[PDB]
């Protein structure tokens, strides 16, 4: 009974770390670009606006 | 009175059908039900907003539930296949 109880234990957690596993190698992008620099007071006076 | 009565390969169809007789069939029952369960919960979890809609639009949408499904389908077949 409770040693039936340790072999569900062993199984399920068999089969979690199994599918932690998958779901971790299955996002192959996980990641994405988020918007771009806006301007600041910096950015003005940043060499890289000089005319 | 004279219904039936507990009497090789298709012998752990026996021990499979009555799982209260082996550890091995009990663990497998219990399991496959407890899978039955999470794939059920992972559906539920799927419909509500914050596991699979835009609720973030600017950022969440997990596509690894697509994965806990089909495990889980497999599983059963086993089992199915077991009884074929």
């Amino acid at each position: 009974a409770k040693g039936i109880a340790i072999a569900l234990l062993v199984i399920l957690v068999i089969c979690s770390l199994i599918v932690t596993s998958v779901i971790l190698l299955t996002p192959a992008e996980d990641n994405s670009l988020s918007q771009k620099k806006k301007v600041t007071v910096e950015d003005l006076f940043s060499e890289d606006f000089k005319i | 009175d004279a219904d039936t009565d507990t009497a090789a390969r298709q012998r752990v169809w026996r021990a499979f059908e009555n799982p209260h007789t082996s550890t091995m069939a009990l663990v497998f029952y219990y399991v496959t039900g407890f899978f039955i369960a999470v794939s059920v919960i992972a559906n539920v979890v799927e419909t509500v907003p914050c596991g699979s809609s835009p609720g973030h639009i600017k950022e969440r949408y997990a596509v690894a539930f697509f994965c806990l499904d089909t495990a889980c389908v497999m599983i059963f077949t086993v089992e199915y296949l077991l009884r074929l």
